[PDB]
RNA sequence: UUAAUUGCGAUAACGAACGAGACCUUAACCUACUAAAUAGUGGUGCUAGCAUUUGCUGGUUAUCCACUUCUUAGAGGGACUA
RNA sequence: GACGGAGCCAGCGAGUCUAACCUUGGCCGAGAGGUCUUGGUAAUCUUGUGAAACUCCGUCGUGCUGGGGAUAGAGCAUUGUAAUUAUUGCUCUUCAACGAGGAAUUCCUAGUAAGCGCAAGUCAUCAGCUUGCGUUGAUUACGUCCCUGCCCUUUGUACACAC
């Protein structure tokens, strides 16, 4: 019947869809990953540097996808965190844009979203061939 | 033409608004099923309504629920209560009170805040004290 | 086994400087004709079945 | 030239509710006795205006805060009507303590 | 506690002589005539008094009440 | 799984720039026990010399281990991208060097007595010992300082 | 049992739990009594529960406390830090497991061996003081049921609080070591060490 | 309670005399039963009118016409 | 007896008043009244996509219609210890 | 418990044309921030304030440790004319005491304390403060006057500035 992305884990999904995206490897990563911490407020870039980026890309497409469009200040204060200020109590402060602003621009060549002329990122069609087919892969796995 | 009810459930503040047509037995929060109702140790105390009278009335009832605000437990019930809501007024509308009457026994019986929204509300905070209730630390000399 | 069992069969009233005990009236269980005034901590309804080391301490401290 | 319609909007400001409805019951009853067609008059949410300040005028003391809250209520009421009647409707249905703005739109 | 205020039972009184056998046991059509009968500013006293009546004609049906 | 069944190979308690460095723990966070070198220049080399990540101390083999300290020594050759250094930029030389164990401290001494020969501020500070970033000197300060 | 087909995809383990009320679906009321007199009727357990999770009103009332079911007030007791106040589904997330660990241990049901522990050490009789001068005195009396109950798992969640503290062992198996130890009987674990110490101290200051 | 707002206006004035400041504090209370505006009776009084009450009749009979 | 000089009741006291209370505001109830593109919902309604026995989404009063249960806020009703 | 990844749900606000306020989206930028534009005088645009605890998965594994961020060093930014006696934030370098606390003492009985975050006053920048808002959400008791105070009756008094 109908298998999209609703009925299946969220985190089973994203890691599914990171893996089925390393195996496809068009992802053209940028190069200069593992020298963000992925997190203004944070300490480090991820304990997994060779697929981190890829499980951000899974989990911004579903992010894209479950939303209308999404600006990637939006991706921000999705992706910040607690900041542990030090001596002071925590504060939330918005992460790093850089990693957002890629991972989108990445999407745009593969045709997971598009530039949404009323707003940010919004999903496609193309990102609707691959995302819901990877649901239903997962599926019956 | 398609008989459709629709019915609400509130915690503190999270408010979820449900249908109950006659359908097939599709149960949705916010496009995912049932089964994926986050987390996991809280999916069952959604699913109680369901198992507390059997799944063969929701065998022709599917009820389409979307949540706004409160927090994750504060909806964890709220999707119940108006679960039970749901299929109280349903089985009102169009079934027998014979059957309607034993329904609601049985859910106020198992818990009486399947169908009755506990008013435990919050009340303001008074200047001193960071609670409600509490005040600062006193000092003497 | 050095074990009684009573039940309550009366509350009377609560004494102590802190009002945090509280005066019963109790009957055993293994006999219904042994009574005896004894004292209780926490909160207490009637018929409460309460286990006496020595049942024979009547209560002081009354009020 | 042939009863050209407008699609006016009237916006009526106040902190009072038993003026801020007589003036919008006034109004109402106008476009009712003209037999008028349009959108019930919107109730906008209750503008809760909060600020919170010292009683004492010097530091001494227990300290109290306390809070001037304001009740500002508004109510926008969709019209469609010849400019002839609703320059009656400008002119007349005021009073003190209400503020009404008439704005032509397409809505 | 909820003890009732000597305003509530002076016009809880004052009320049943007045129109003690239109008064009954039903809070419901008590409250409804306390409307009629009598003028309360407010909702919440009006059914204050109300309830005080309900109970002095349940307590006068069943042996007089000096007062 | 890295389930390992090696032989009496592994290397104990080691120096790299004479410190001592426990073989036992992960070689990422246990490197950070050179003197100024912490947790994310410790992380950082061990990425780009492309070491395993998910290994002890003594299991990692001497040539990583010396191209790891080579890296350490050369943070300009390895992509490191100057603002994840120590000295950025310093003031005499002007250029963008990196300082460590056996330096760490003689910089600490550097700066002071630069600082305490052009009388500054922060530097008399730092000569009678108090704090030098302008903290409240009144309420905190007396158990250590 | 031929289960029902739903459009909606409810997983067998769900499906089996029609016939009958299943803490946790692994955890049975069935078979699964207070075998301690004065105790019975207070340690609530006759009335079904699936998780121990409930939106309740229980300090509405001197004796609603009583009826709610003990699983319920256990993991609310293991809610007890200074910071770790919130945090009552990870509660319940810990007694999950530590009740896996329990039914490993004794073949019975887990619920079983939690009532026996909370019987068995709550403190059937201590003291209060008495005399407000220089010479105080410890009066010991008898103590209500729910006294003691709630001074039973009290005692339970402060051992396992006590164990957890500083050390690699798991909050999940301290706290089922503790329950069956107390249950059985070892007076290895705190909780029945102390209920007995403080009996003692009630019979020797009577 | 509100029945300050209600019913109370109060004035507060500074006298300046050749010694200092006197302080005046004028609190009025009008008269509730009257003006138009509000109510005109205070939450606690109670007013109870008169029933009128009649002789009973004994002779049960019919109006036609 | 009450949180209460809150009341019952005893009375050389009676009847009163202010404070408390009463008052008002907030919060929860109302499938009942009133509505609404600045709130939402239903339409194998408009269009298009998805996966295909049909479920999930995007522009939908400005691409329509019907409504106010969720939202809002007026009038009220509701508990007064029944 | 921390770390990292992922799931990811509010309310109470506020906001500039009597002007530089709130800023979406795109771009530069590790970050900090800069940038072109959009929307908003406001239930509409910030904004579903996608906040954090929480949840899942993995790393650490009893080591004052990867907890902790104190002091200090170097650089990059914004506001202000002006950041020096560090404004603040950001980058990296350091991980000090602190293994839960003696007398003593504070606050507290249900959406309660406490954990968690956000908003707003402050404001050119500065929130460890504070008012509110919410998120998660206990235990124990429904009492007593023993301690501390307050009040009442009686009592005593040589006090009334009132012990």
């Amino acid at each position: 019947p109908g298998v999209s992305v609703r009925d299946v884990a969220a985190q089973d999904f994203i890691n599914a869809y990171a893996s089925f995206l390393q195996r496809q490897g068009k992802l053209e990563v940028p190069g200069y990953v593992d020298i963000v911490k992925t997190s203004s407020g944070n300490e480090m870039p991820p304990q997994d540097a060779e697929g981190w980026f890829y499980k951000r890309a899974a989990s911004v497409a579903r992010h894209i996808y479950m939303r209308k469009q999404v600006g990637v200040g939006k991706l921000n204060k999705l992706y910040g965190g607690a900041k542990s200020r030090g001596v002071r109590p925590y504060k939330h402060i918005d992460a790093s844009g850089s990693i957002n602003r890629k991972v989108l621009q990445a999407l745009e060549k593969i045709g997971i979203v598009e530039i949404s002329p009323k707003g940010g990122r919004r999903i496609s069609e193309n990102g609707q061939r691959d995302l819901d087919r990877i649901a239903a892969q997962t599926l019956e796995e | 033409a398609v008989p459709s009810v629709q019915t609400f459930g509130k915690k503190k503040s999270a408010t979820a608004v449900a249908h109950v047509k006659a359908g097939k037995g599709l149960i949705k929060v916010n496009g995912s099923p049932i089964t994926l109702v986050e987390p996991e140790i809280l999916r069952f105390k959604v699913y109680e309504p369901l198992l507390l009278v059997g799944l063969d009335k929701f065998s022709n009832i599917d009820i389409r629920v979307r949540v706004t605000g409160g927090g994750h437990v504060s909806q964890v019930y709220a999707i119940r209560q108006a679960i039970a809501k749901g299929l109280v007024a349903y089985h009102q509308k169009y079934v027998d009170e014979q059957s309607k009457n034993e329904l609601k026994k049985a859910f106020t019986s198992y818990d009486r805040t399947l169908l009755i929204a506990d008013s435990r509300r919050p009340e303001p905070k008074k200047f001193g004290g960071k609670g409600a209730r509490s005040r600062f630390q006193k000092s003497y000399r | 086994t050095p074990v009684t069992l009573a039940k309550v069969i009366k509350v009377l009233g609560r004494t102590g400087s802190r009002g945090g005990v509280t005066q019963v009236r109790v009957e055993f269980l293994e006999d219904t004709s042994r009574t005896i005034v004894r004292n209780v901590k926490g909160p207490v309804r009637e018929n409460d079945i309460l286990v006496l080391m020595e049942s024979e301490r009547e209560a002081r401290r009354l009020r | 030239q042939q009863q050209q319609i407008i699609k006016i909007r009237i916006t009526l400001t106040s902190t009072k509710v038993k003026q801020l409805e007589n003036v919008s019951s006034n109004i109402v009853k106008n476009a009712e006795q003209h037999n008028l067609v349009k959108k019930g008059p919107v109730r906008l949410p209750t503008k809760v205006l909060k600020i919170s300040t010292r009683k004492t005028p010097n530091g001494e003391g227990s300290k109290t805060w306390e809070t001037y809250e304001m009740r500002i209520h508004k109510r926008y009421i969709d019209l469609e009507a010849p400019v002839q009647i609703v320059k009656r409707i400008t002119q007349i249905t005021i009073e003190p303590g209400v503020d009404v703005e008439v704005v032509v739109a397409s809505n | 506690g909820r003890v009732r205020t000597k305003t509530v039972k002076r016009a809880s009184k004052a009320l049943i002589e007045r129109y003690y056998p239109k008064l009954t046991l039903d809070f419901q059509t008590n409250k409804r005539l306390c409307d009629e009968i009598a003028t309360i500013q407010s909702k919440r006293l009006r059914n204050k008094i109300a309830g005080y009546t309900t109970h002095l004609m349940k307590r006068i049906q069943k042996g007089p009440v000096r007062g | 799984s890295l389930v390992v069944q090696e032989q009496g190979s592994f290397q104990h308690i080691l120096r790299l720039l004479n410190t001592n460095v426990d073989g036992n723990i992960k070689i990422v966070y246990a490197l950070t026990t050179i003197k100024g070198v912490g947790r994310r220049y410790s992380n950082l080399v061990c990425k780009k010399a492309d070491v395993d990540l998910h290994k002890r101390a003594g299991e990692l083999t001497q040539e990583e281990l010396e191209r790891i300290v080579q890296i350490m020594q050369n943070p300009t050759h390895y992509k490191i991208p100057a603002w994840f250094l120590n000295r950025q930029n310093d003031i005499t030389d002007g250029k963008d060097y990196h300082t460590l164990a056996n330096n760490v401290e003689s910089k600490l001494r550097d700066d002071l007595e630069r600082l305490k020969k052009i009388r500054a501020h922060r530097g008399i500070r730092h000569f009678w010992g108090l704090r030098v970033r302008g903290q409240h000197t009144k309420t905190t300060g007396r158990r250590r300082a | 049992f031929t289960p029902v087909v739903l459009a909606t995809p409810i997983p067998e383990e769900v499906q089996q739990a029609q016939t009958e009320i299943k803490l946790f679906n692994k955890w049975s009321f069935e078979e699964v009594e207070v075998k301690d007199a004065s105790l019975v009727d207070y340690v609530q357990v006759r009335q079904p529960i699936f998780v121990a999770h409930t939106a309740g009103r229980y300090a509405n009332k001197r004796f609603r406390k009583a009826q709610c079911p003990i699983i319920e007030r256990l993991t609310n007791s293991l809610m007890m830090n200074g910071r770790n106040n919130g945090k009552k589904l990870k509660a319940v997330r810990i007694i999950k497991h530590t009740l896996d660990i329990i039914n490993v241990l004794t073949d019975q049901n887990p619920i079983q061996v939690v009532v026996d522990a909370i019987t068995n050490t709550g403190p059937r009789e201590d003291t209060t003081r008495v005399g407000g001068g220089g010479a105080a005195r410890r009066q010991a009396v008898d103590v209500s049921p729910l006294r003691r109950v709630n001074q039973a798992i009290a005692l339970l969640t402060i051992g396992a609080r006590e164990a957890a503290f500083r050390n690699i062992k798991t909050i999940a198996e301290t706290l089922a070591e503790e329950l069956i130890n107390a249950a059985k009987g070892s007076s290895t674990s705190y909780a029945i060490k102390k209920k007995d110490e403080l009996e003692r101290v009630a019979k020797s200051n009577r | 309670g509100q029945p300050v707002n209600d019913f109370i206006d109060t004035a507060t004035r500074h006298v300046l005399m050749r010694q200092g400041v006197l302080g005046i504090k004028v609190k009025i209370m009008r008269d509730p039963a009257k003006s138009r505006t509000g109510p005109k009776a205070l939450p606690d009084a109670v007013t109870i009118i008169e029933p009128k009450e009649e002789e009973p009749i004994l002779a049960p009979s019919v109006k036609d016409y």
